[PDB]
């Protein structure tokens, strides 16, 4: 599935996000 | 205990600015939106103006009391209680709370807060005039707390105004967990999808 | 007693955040909405902006005093008293209170609070321009309390379409109706009460 | 008698309702 | 006494939430409206948007002072005194108070409160475009005190903005009694009649 | 003294509800408006909507401290200080304060409060589209104090009229003038003082 | 320490009306705007209505606690804390704060406050309909403090960094943040601001 | 190098400003 910057997403159906202090992230279902 | 005694103990025990985590474990907040009205829609600007009841619940076991020979619940101003710092991530107006700011506390420590809120959102909007309709997503989660502190989890038209220009085709409520490269903890939200069209 | 003494006793005795149930029994609240004006109508959004006096009364007998050589009532800021947590379930704006936030306490323990309120409701506003008119429904009840704590009843009246309704308004009142509802669930022995006020109005020609 | 879910309703001219925690209910006039 | 001492004594003595009735006469409140501007008028909706100074005065003998080496007046925040619970019976908006919330206490116990207020009314707006003009009524009186507790008495458009779209033909101020089916008692008011038209 | 100590002393010494007259001489308040923007003009209502910085200063010598080995100024919330009860006599909206409500207190007791304010005034707006332009007059004075208690003077200053005026505004400033008035009655030996600010502006184009 | 203890200690000790100096060095405030939406634009009036997250951070060493065997952060109401008196010099409306007014306090004394704000500005806006777009500048600085009390710096600096709507009528071409230091011949201290430049255009 | 009133600016790329109380100033980068 998704790579969001330096993050590999834990599952399917995930979208990308960036927080200015927490970094690149995956918004995941469930 | 009488109602006054219960309210006294709740004030002594509730710390409104302290999350009531019990050991390491998160406060489990459940949230669900009931739509009352959709007032203004704009296909050009993608703005929607919506009224909804935000059914919110959680537990704070330290509030609990023995309810034999005593009331089993009381109504308590929210300024006397910790309430979760929930926010709609994609709101474009401040939430107008329409109702009295009281919560229900059950003798076992369960808390029920259900404000009626009016708020504007940035939202898809397309096809509001079509059979299939438009779908507006509202994302609600804790503004400052992650999943080790707060967890957030989840009829249709039963309270929807008969004078509305729109009708509700479907509402769905799914959960997300967002994780970021800094931190092992997650940020939880409920994504509410409101599929509606013009009558 | 003078007025200051009465207000002192009221503050000691009334706990603004505690319903004044006396033993088991519910506080009996009576409510009546008296329409003053219908202000703004929106064809696009189906919103109507309404001004109404919300006549609210209840008893707290613990506030009572002997009045034979003392004032028979006082006016008291509402922050010094418990007032019912009434709400219009189907309002689409917050209620703007237009008047001084004072209640009347009578020496027998009766409490009278009658704010003038401006508030938006959802309305069929195409029909405002028709002979039959539009109807605005306002459902009022306790937001958090059931019938064993607070009972809500329409006041018994002797009145009108109006002496209250502005004669300078663009609209005229065809009919006002007031019913009670009592909602009960199979879980619980208690009921959830509201008063439904229906305002049938239209534009004058 | 009017039946709302599993519930039989106290009185006439009722009407069915659902509360998200308390279940099926009867809204009864008067 | 200095100004701080006066304010201190007022706080010790004043009960801001108790009407200062002395000896079962009504407290005599005098009210007069000085119109500053008329902003919006609507012949269709019968709404008028108005700015006015609400000259309010009354006596509270307990606030008086007579000491040497003292000012003749002081300015005090309104939360430090009783002020009448006046309301415009026929307002359709909340009063926007434009000025600092201060009252003037005179050493004889007279209180002067004169907020500048902006407010919308439901009003007879007929003939604003005619020579005779429109005449709009504003009814102001105590919201909770009936006529045995508060009386209302009226107390030359020097203050009206010359840049307004309207001109003031006449203001008249008469005294009256409101009663409604809610309440067994009667409430004194001042009925202010503002006769105005568009400038031509 | 550190900043916390200064703020502590200021709170103990400042009486926010008491004018700091020293030996019953008037408090000298100086005021000047710097116009930042003119937003809306209304032909229909004759209203102009304006943003300005209200430079306000006065002295309260009781606040003073020795500033060798201590900070020479501090920033203090205005709710901790007496501020003059200034008002625009002819404003037709309440002033919306846009900025943090903090004043600067100098170790000698001088106070500088400069809120950015958005406010509507009544204006002759017909000539806004002409070469000569329109003029908005803003009359500012103490609402409750006369000249023996507060004196109000225009600050004498250099900076250009339009020195901080947004260059992206639809309007341009032709001239600002700031003059003093004293209104005096046969009733009283004292006067009521204001500063009359004249803003002469027009549409660009 | 538990969370309740930490919040108790924070309420004692924190002076919300005193800049938390530490050893007469300035409080270092870092600020950045992240744009979420652009709602109304007006070519005629040069007014823009914007929603943005105001990423703000600073340190208050007096809040610090030992975090072994204790939580490493807590959420604290801002009415319990000193917050910087930042203002947009060219705002024409009061900032409407849309979110819960809580900051994050780290056990080392760092404070992280990120309100979502809706605000109107007076701004260029001219080429909104062009490929190059319009640029709106927002100038942010301390309203009352100079550089020896508060220093104001842009946070180490990003773009449309996956904050901006997608349902908006506009798209973000670029956001840039530069610092200015104004000094006067009277006085040794400096007055600092951050200039945020929002280059955006209409889609279509 | 830029002169603002009687004041010489600390570095290049400075602009001039005038404050009603503080006088001529230099607005400088960095």
């Amino acid at each position: 599935t998704r790579m969001c910057g330096s993050m590999s997403c834990p599952r399917n159906g995930c979208t990308c996000v960036y927080h200015w202090r927490r970094g690149h992230g995956c918004s995941c279902p469930g | 205990l009488d109602r006054a005694d219960i309210l006294y103990n709740i004030r002594q025990t509730s710390r409104p600015d302290v999350i009531p985590t019990q050991r390491d474990r998160p406060v489990a907040v459940s949230v669900s939106l009931k739509f009352i009205n959709i007032l203004e829609v704009n296909e050009i600007t993608n703005e929607v103006d919506v009224v909804f009841w935000q059914q919110t619940t959680w537990s704070d076991r330290t509030l609990a009391w023995n309810s034999s020979h005593s009331p089993d619940q009381v109504s308590v101003p929210i300024s006397s209680l910790w309430v979760p710092d929930l926010a709609a991530y994609n709101a474009i107006s401040k939430p107008e709370v329409l109702t009295p700011q009281l919560a229900r506390v059950v003798s076992d420590g369960e808390v029920l807060y259900m404000p009626s809120i009016r708020q504007r959102f940035s939202c898809d909007v397309s096809g509001v005039d079509t059979e299939s309709g438009a779908t507006c997503r509202i994302k609600i989660g804790s503004w400052t707390h992650h999943s080790r502190e707060i967890s957030v989890d989840p009829d249709d038209s039963e309270y929807f105004s008969q004078y509305s220009r729109f009708e509700i085709l479907d509402v769905t409520q799914k959960k997300n967990s967002v994780t970021y490269s800094c931190c092992p903890e997650a940020y939880e939200d409920v994504e509410v999808s409101l599929n509606f069209r013009k009558k």
